[PDB]
């Protein structure tokens, strides 16, 4: 799935999970 | 300190202030850091809330934590948003699709913060690239006024807009 909306969502998920690992424990 | 005892609805209402504060402070930091390389967006230069309020400080804190980190992702989001081609007309649909995908596998604080960051980038991208649609609206105002207030009729009686080619020709 190369739809930009899907690629954006997947990167936001990756970035958010990295943030979560750093600042919420 | 004590956490708030909150309704779903109160949190939703507070989100407006958190997000507007976040956007203001993130845009301000980026202008300071990048100078002329930072895209202008006067929608973002007003802070329509009390900065010392709890929600003001929450939004600022999230902007501060992201300051350097967020800039590392500028290149890839510029590219993805250029491919997405968001507009004022379709932004609600794309926002909803993207946010739904973000949270499909669950919620955590980082994903919430990433949602605010995406809201910021979407608002900036659409303004920065002139995708806000306002000139298109004004065009519709002009056409509608001329049709319904007899201006188009007046021009038609004089040969149509082609008659205006004579203006500026002696
Ligand atoms: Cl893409």
């Amino acid at each position: 799935d190369m739809r930009p909306e899907i690629r954006i969502a997947q990167e936001l998920r990756r970035i958010g999970d990295e943030f979560n690992a750093t600042y919420a424990r | 300190g004590p956490l708030g005892s909150m309704s779903e609805e109160q949190v939703a209402q507070d989100t407006e202030e958190v997000f507007r504060s976040y956007v203001f402070y993130r845009h301000q930091q980026e202008q300071e850091a990048e100078g002329v390389a930072a895209p202008a967006d006067p929608e973002m230069v007003t802070l329509p809330l009390q900065p010392s309020s709890t929600m003001g400080q929450v939004g600022r804190q999230l902007a501060i934590i992201g300051d350097d980190i967020n800039r590392r992702y500028d290149s890839e989001f510029q590219t993805m948003l250029q491919h997405l081609q968001p507009t004022a007309e379709n932004a609600y649909e794309y926002f909803t699709k993207i946010a739904t995908s973000l949270f499909e596998s669950g919620i955590n604080w980082g994903r919430v913060v990433a949602l605010l960051g995406f809201g910021y980038r979407l608002a900036l991208h659409v303004y920065q690239h002139g995708l806000t649609g306002f000139l298109g609206q004004v065009t519709r105002f002009v056409v509608d006024f001329m049709l319904h207030h007899s201006i188009a009729r007046w021009i038609a009686q004089r040969g149509g807009w082609v008659a205006a080619l004579n203006l500026g020709n002696g």
